[PDB]
């Protein structure tokens, strides 16, 4: 199965010398070093600023072949010289045969190709966190008998937990919780800040502290620990000590629920510093992944603009009345929200002293890297309120690009298309079946090779993405990837 | 009188009907070349005219949303079937001859007991049309044909289709048929193709004898002409007919 | 122009299909390494992709088996009573604040009258 | 033929009164 | 009439002969002359003509349409699916 | 001889512009859904010929994969492309 | 989908000659006729017009 | 049909008249008998200036320009 | 002081206040405007649902900053 | 960045079952518009029903008659002498 | 009708 | 306005070509309404008598007898040959005139073209196709992708 060029290499000081060339091959294309030729700087453009710089840019040096000098992204750095070669004219090839240097490290995604055998090396646990840096630690990383007795020792994932799919069983109204319950651990932002341990600061235990019962939620999941339901269960009498309603009795609010467990988070991390830090600016992990900014704009009949205010949000409530009348996209949604109004309320303008009705818009002063929304899907009448049960489509990408303030403000200008693409990705959607007074919460996740989960409460299975399209979203949830 | 619409032979081979928009079924010998008979019990146009497997008996489809079963002795219809909301399009009796399938553009279908004159099973789907419709010798399996262009093949017991064959790009499909043994059907469109499906891919019979959707064994294109039927021989082979040449 | 275009596209579009397969190959091989009577993957209880013939987890067209190929409750059928097979309702959970075996169904409510103790 | 056509139609004033018809 | 082919995009048959939108329009002129002719007749009708009675003014409300169409659908356009009757 | 095109790559890349044609590129294919086809295409790929090497995989992949790319992507970021050529070739 | 399941099964439930017992035998019309065989003219015989 | 165009006739009343021209509209019956009910009217085929100008103006169109 | 509350329908009605006024009292103005009982309202700004007992000011809310308006869809 | 790329990547302490991420591993060791306009769904005024005396008048007779038998007070419509000329009206329903 | 019946 | 066809100026110049001037808007509203159903009721009829055909592209027959069936009157006079103008025409714009008169005598013999006589040949022997004889070469490749799809061989 393993590559056996690699594991004659791996005997001593020959594979700590490959440790050390795949560490510093992968460095020039890690986000979080100062060796890193693309992807520190990201302005108007994902790729700008670095990619491109003629001294030391990843296109010129790893992206460029050295015996045809093409720019193809199929390349591969050799990892016993300085070469770099491409795939499609075989020159990477080309290179093993004449000088038997056969590995060659990928230059998009840092993987391991022996050109022996014709094929990238995946299969090696050590490889795969090498390049993270714990080539170095190995030895107390790995699970052996002479860890276990007198050192904790590290094992790979249980194949039915790998992926943390499990189901959270009814009891008697939990729907809305298992269904926002399913998004958090699934957040990719979420589960590597609970998997990298930052709870390390805590108060202590899963009977007190809605946060430890969340991370012994993921323990449970993606790991082996006391029993299947015990950290849902620890979560119920953690929340019905802070808040009898939400705390599954009875029939609640999916957003409601979603808002409470992330206020809750907020406040852990604010009990555990040394000292009160500002919120906001707070550098918790709800307010550095969830958190943006409105601009409400206040525009006078001189088109004097100001004076401008900037609202925080950990989300966006949309109407969906317009809409389900008409063409049902999320887009047209988006283009409501940000829509100018002209005001009921006093304005008068401090340059030109006119008392005409002002201009008010709401556009985004700052995107956050998870971006939640919640649809309107209610209305109200005559004493009565009733459920917007209209299906809205909603795209599997999502393009903040015309959403975004000073955009609308150089449309007709010289600066006119100055805000780039910033595309989201969908990773979870929320639905309800039911009126506005009762009904059903389910959760749809996404993850890692594209495959598509749908929870409802016990019950966990695979679905389409063209099922997952046609479902009647409530609530979004949108990623960052350009 | 009007446009012929549909023709059908007589088993013995002797005979031969021929249906109209003129509210005429009509009989024509066939050593001499010459008629014999009228028939006249319909309000509006007869779209398709099927005799028995056996013989004596026929039937006809019309634009009056009702079907008329025959004989040829009499002259006038013997039952009168009526459940359609629109035009019956085309009519097909199963290898026992006790049972008559309408197809209608209500993108529905239908079964009759020809004795009982009222609807034994009905089935629906098919967003569009239907055309024609086939049975496969041994009695299970209706095949359904329409402008929709997905063949979908029926169960008579279930109600719901067993099948649901995808191809054929995005246009009519005219005439299709099924083998000798039930082994293979064929369609027939108005996309300038003919498409062989199997039949046993996934239902109660799995045949797979392994090495846009599968239960489709080959396409045979031609030259930028509709097709519009088939006829199985005896043998392994078809026998088709189109229009339009280049 | 054209051809140079082209071949600057292709160049592009090459190196973006070699970069996605190269991904794939690696996670699938460690899957198979890592397990060897690999049926299913950790997924999610969310569909993934449409199932395929390296469909993982159960995947049932007719929406009543879970990703174990077991029913969950996804018929309402039954004899009038002690229907569903026994899904929820004939599970319990041992409560640690008052020793008893509660209905599984019913430990929300149990919980707000045993915890005010 | 369908892009052209319905620019055609917003040749004339009534794409207006077209547009109204939803 | 451009609109003409517009209507025959709703029913997928995009193979027009050019004659029918001609020919369409036309009867459509000749249908509705026929009926808001009749309609008139019956708003003078409400107006109580003979060989010299009173006057003719005109007014034609929706219900005289609708009295003028129904008279005409009596004897033509084939009407819902008479299902019971059959 | 046939250094036209890594010359021509190399302004690209220098002037800034081989970012934001490979940026609008991967931005579209995305959005149109093609990144998450090629991975289910790969999935399958490797189901079909029970194999994960990459070699094998590719060979059934990438003619596929450059067949999807939507015919609006390929003749926009084509157009992009001969734009900024247009502009340095004679 | 659903709907038409619980439209049909208040339905038979309200056809007094429909019980609980064979209802759910009309909801069996979701199995299918087994995989049956042609006549051959082996054993079985010819029938009269 | 006569009860109908008598509930036309803006009262709520009992149906006479309305079936003699009924009869002599619909169907070609007529009755020359007890009601007295004609049209009156030619029917004239020109309102107000601008129909006749259309018609002139597609009669240049024809001849000429 | 004005602020404003962007409604069900997202039209944004105007509501004069002081940094020191409670929710509930917010709410009672915001019912007067579009006939939503308080108990009703869920009021939201930067990521909380405003509580009653609270004042404008214990949540930051400032001259012209928008608070968001929603009902509640309650599920089991 | 592409967060979704590959599984969460992490491995499980042998002593307490946790979930480790790597970096935390050692310290735990420790145009159209119109198209869509376009869906106006038109209808007529008035429709005929084929409907003959006999058909219905036999129909309500034996209707009337199982009425009057078993339990005015049969399934009849309801029509004002305002405002008709309207397509559907209202029913009584009383038993 | 046919004649005899 | 309500649907498809204006009813400002399409009712309007039927009614005011009539010689009438009060016709109240939604009454025309109304009158738009009727006769886009009768368009749509007799092309769905003539459509069942295309796909009888077993054709596409729909001939007048088509709709002279969608007529005939309606017990509707028929409408003479549309000739497949002698094709359309549609010229234009303006006045202080309307787009019609017809300048395709002014015959005086004819005297033109019809062509007979040849009896419908059939040509078989062979095709698709135990599954292969032969390009050999009046068959296709790969040119599908080119054909419109919604249209003739599929190919497995």
């Amino acid at each position: 199965d393993s590559c056996p060029h690699l594991k004659q290499i791996l005997t001593s000081n020959a594979k700590d010398t490959v440790y050390r060339n795949y560490g510093l091959a992968v460095n020039v294309a890690l986000a979080l070093k100062l060796r890193n030729g693309n992807i520190p700087l990201y302005k108007t453009s994902d790729g700008s600023k670095v990619e491109y710089k003629k001294l030391a840019r990843l296109r010129n040096k790893a992206v460029r072949c050295r015996e045809c000098l093409e720019s193809l992204s199929c390349t591969y750095f050799c990892l016993q010289c300085s070469h770099v070669g491409c795939w499609k004219n075989g020159h990477a090839s080309a290179h093993t045969k004449s000088t038997g240097h056969v590995f060659g490290i990928d230059s998009q995604t840092g993987y391991i190709f022996c050109f022996r055998c014709g094929d990238y090396v995946g299969d090696q646990r050590l490889e795969f966190i090498r390049q993270s840096k714990q080539g170095e630690r190995t030895e107390p990383i790995m699970n052996n008998l002479g860890t276990e007795t007198i050192i904790d020792g590290s094992r790979p994932p249980s194949l039915k937990a790998s992926t943390g799919l499990r189901g959270f069983i009814n009891m008697g109204a939990t729907c809305f919780m298992s269904s926002i319950v399913q998004t958090i651990v699934h957040n990719p932002f979420v589960r590597d800040y609970f998997l990298s341990g930052y709870h390390a600061k805590c108060t202590k235990k899963m009977d007190t502290c809605i946060t430890c019962c969340i991370d012994e939620i993921f323990k449970v999941f993606y790991g082996t620990d006391e029993t299947k339901g015990y950290g849902p269960t620890a979560l119920l009498t953690a929340a019905w000590r802070v808040k009898n309603s939400l705390a599954g009795y009875s029939e609640q609010d999916a957003h409601e629920f979603w808002q409470f467990l992330l206020d809750e988070i907020h406040k852990s991390d604010t009990e555990l510093h040394p000292e009160l830090d500002d919120t906001s600016t707070c550098r918790c992990i709800t307010h550095k992944t969830f958190a943006g900014q409105l601009q409400s704009t206040v525009t006078c009949e001189k088109c004097l603009h100001s004076k401008n205010t900037v609202d925080p949000m950990l989300d966006l409530s949309l109407e969906i009345a317009k809409i389900s009348k008409d063409k049902v996209t999320l887009n047209d949604c988006l283009d409501l929200f940000t829509s100018k109004e002209k005001l009921d309320s006093m304005t008068i303008c401090s340059h030109c002293k006119k008392e005409t009705t002002r201009t008010k818009q709401l556009l985004v002063r700052k995107l956050p890297p998870i971006l939640a929304f919640q649809l309107k899907r209610f209305e109200h009448s005559a004493s009565s309120s009733t459920k917007i049960e209209t299906h809205v489509g909603f795209p599997l990408f999502l393009d903040m690009e015309p959403y975004t303030v000073s955009e609308t403000l150089n449309s007709n200008e010289q600066g006119r298309a100055s805000w780039g693409l910033m595309t989201y990705q969908l990773f979870a959607i929320v639905i309800h079946i039911g009126s506005v007074n009762t009904g059903h919460y389910i959760c749809i996740i996404k993850n890692r090779d594209g495959n598509w989960f749908k929870f409802d409460d016990s019950r966990i299975t695979l679905v389409s993405q063209d099922y997952v399209s046609k479902s009647n979203a409530y609530l979004l949830y949108y990623i960052l990837c350009q | 009188s009007g446009a012929v619409y549909g023709v059908d032979f007589s088993p013995d081979n002797r005979y031969l009907i021929s249906c109209s928009e003129d509210k005429t079924v009509r009989l024509w010998s066939l050593d001499t070349y010459t008629c014999l008979v009228s028939y006249k019990g319909h309000s509006s146009s007869v779209w398709d005219v099927k005799f028995s497997p056996m013989g004596h008996y026929f039937a006809t489809a019309s634009h009056d949303q009702t079907a008329r079963l025959w004989s040829c002795d009499h002259i006038y219809p013997l039952r009168i079937f009526a459940g359609h909301l629109n035009d019956v399009d085309c009519v097909e009796f199963h290898p026992n001859s006790t049972y008559l399938f309408t197809g209608s553009s209500d993108k529905t279908a239908r079964m009759w007991d020809i004795a009982r004159g009222e609807c034994v099973r009905v089935f629906m789907g098919h967003s569009g049309a239907i055309n024609c419709l086939a049975v496969s010798p041994d009695g299970r399996w209706l095949a359904s044909a329409g402008e929709d262009s997905v063949v979908c093949l029926w169960d008579i017991s279930t109600g719901r289709r067993i099948k649901a064959m995808r191809g054929h790009g995005r246009s009519s499909i005219y005439s299709l048929a099924f083998s000798r043994e039930g082994t293979v059907l064929v369609s027939t469109g108005a996309d300038n193709s003919v498409r062989v499906w199997d039949v046993k891919k996934n239902t109660n019979s799995p045949s797979a004898q392994p090495e846009a959707t599968n239960d489709h064994m080959s396409v045979y294109f031609t030259k930028k002409t509709p097709v519009y039927t088939v006829h199985f021989t005896r043998r392994n082979l078809c026998l088709a007919g189109g229009v339009f040449g280049g | 122009s054209e051809v140079m275009q082209e071949t600057i596209w292709d160049c592009l579009m090459s190196n973006i299909l070699r970069q996605i397969v190269i991904n794939n190959i690696l996670q699938e091989q460690a899957l198979r390494s890592s397990i060897k009577a690999i049926s299913n993957d950790d997924q999610i209880s969310l569909k993934e992709i449409n199932a395929q013939r390296l469909k993982f987890v159960k995947d049932d067209k007719d929406i009543f088996n879970h990703i174990n190929g077991k029913r969950s409750e996804n018929k309402y059928n039954g004899t009038g009573a002690d229907a569903s097979n026994g899904t929820t309702d004939t599970e319990y959970f041992t409560c640690l604040n008052c020793d008893r075996k509660i209905a599984g169904n019913r430990f929300a409510s149990h919980v707000d009258r045993c915890l005010g103790g | 033929y369908e892009r052209l056509k319905r620019d055609i139609l917003a040749l004339p004033v009534r794409e207006r009164r077209r547009i109204k018809a939803i | 009439v451009r609109l003409l082919h517009l209507i025959f995009a709703t029913q997928n048959i995009y193979s027009y002969q050019d004659h029918v939108p001609l020919q369409l329009m036309d009867f459509a002129y000749r249908y509705t002359t026929g009926t808001l002719q009749d309609a008139t007749i019956y708003s003078d009708h409400a107006h109580a003509s003979n060989a010299g009675n009173a006057g003719t003014n005109a007014q034609l409300t929706t219900e005289d349409i609708r009295l003028a169409i129904a008279a005409r659908t009596n004897y033509q356009f084939k009407p819902v699916p008479p299902k019971e009757l059959l | 001889v046939q250094h036209l095109k890594q010359q021509i790559q190399d302004v690209l890349v220098e002037s800034g512009k081989y970012d934001e044609l490979s940026n609008f590129l991967r931005s579209k294919l995305y959005q149109v859904g093609w990144t998450d086809e090629i991975n289910r295409l790969t999935q399958s790929i490797v189901t079909n010929e029970a194999k994960p090497t990459f070699s094998n995989v590719i060979e059934r992949i990438e003619p596929k994969a450059m067949d999807i790319v939507p015919e609006h992507i390929k003749t926009e970021i084509l157009a992009k492309i001969e734009e900024f050529l247009k502009d340095v070739v004679p | 989908a659903a709907d038409l399941n619980r439209i049909v099964l208040e339905y038979l439930n309200k056809k007094g000659y429909h019980k609980t017992e064979s209802m759910l035998r009309m909801e069996s019309s979701h199995i299918p006729a087994p995989p049956t065989n042609i006549p051959t003219p082996q054993t079985t015989n010819i029938s009269r017009p | 049909f006569a009860c109908r165009l008598a509930k036309h006739r803006k009262v709520d009343n009992i149906d006479m008249r309305d079936v003699q021209l009924h009869l002599e509209r619909n169907w070609n019956i007529r009755v020359p008998g007890y009601a007295s009910d004609e049209i009156r009217s030619v029917r004239k085929f020109q309102p107000t200036a601008g129909y006749n100008q259309k018609v002139q103006g597609v009669a240049i169109s024809k001849s000429v320009n | 002081m004005q602020i404003f509350v962007k409604t069900l329908t997202g039209k944004t009605i105007t509501l004069e206040v002081e940094p020191s006024d409670t929710i509930e009292n917010v709410k009672a103005k915001i019912q007067d405007k579009e006939g939503i009982p308080p108990d009703q309202q869920r009021l939201i700004f930067a990521g909380k649902q405003l509580e009653d007992g609270r004042t404008l000011s214990d949540y930051n809310i400032q001259k012209e900053s928008t608070l968001h308006l929603v009902l509640r869809l309650r599920g089991g | 960045k592409d967060s979704l790329s590959n599984p969460l990547r992490y491995r499980i302490c042998n002593n307490c079952d946790r979930p480790i991420l790597q970096s935390c591993l050692s310290k735990h060791i420790k145009h159209q518009v119109l198209d869509g306009v376009a869906k106006s769904y038109p209808l007529p005024l008035e429709r005929k029903v084929i409907m003959p005396a006999r058909s219905r008048s036999s129909f309500l007779r034996m209707r009337e008659m199982f009425a009057g038998a078993i339990l005015l007070y049969s399934r009849t419509a309801v029509i004002d002498v305002d405002r008709a000329g309207d397509y559907y009206f209202s029913v009584r329903a009383s038993p | 009708l046919h004649d005899e019946d | 306005s309500h649907t498809l066809w204006s009813p400002s100026d399409t009712v309007k110049d039927a009614a005011e070509s009539l010689g009438i001037f009060n016709l109240n808007e939604e009454a025309a509203k109304n009158l738009a309404m009727d006769i886009e159903y009768r368009i749509h009721e007799i092309l769905d009829q003539a459509s069942k008598f295309m796909r009888h055909g077993k054709r596409r592209t729909l001939h007048t027959s088509d709709i002279d007898r969608a007529l005939k069936v309606l017990n509707l009157e028929p409408l003479y006079g549309y000739d497949v040959s002698r094709p359309l103008v549609f010229k234009e025409a303006l006045v202080g714009y309307v787009d019609d005139d017809e300048v395709d008169f002014e015959k005086l005598i004819n005297e033109p013999l019809p062509k007979v073209p040849r009896f419908s006589t059939f040509t078989a040949h062979w095709l698709a022997i135990e599954g292969v196709q032969p390009a050999i004889p009046q068959n296709p070469s790969p040119n599908d490749i080119k054909n419109i992708l919604p249209i003739n799809r599929g190919s497995m061989e």
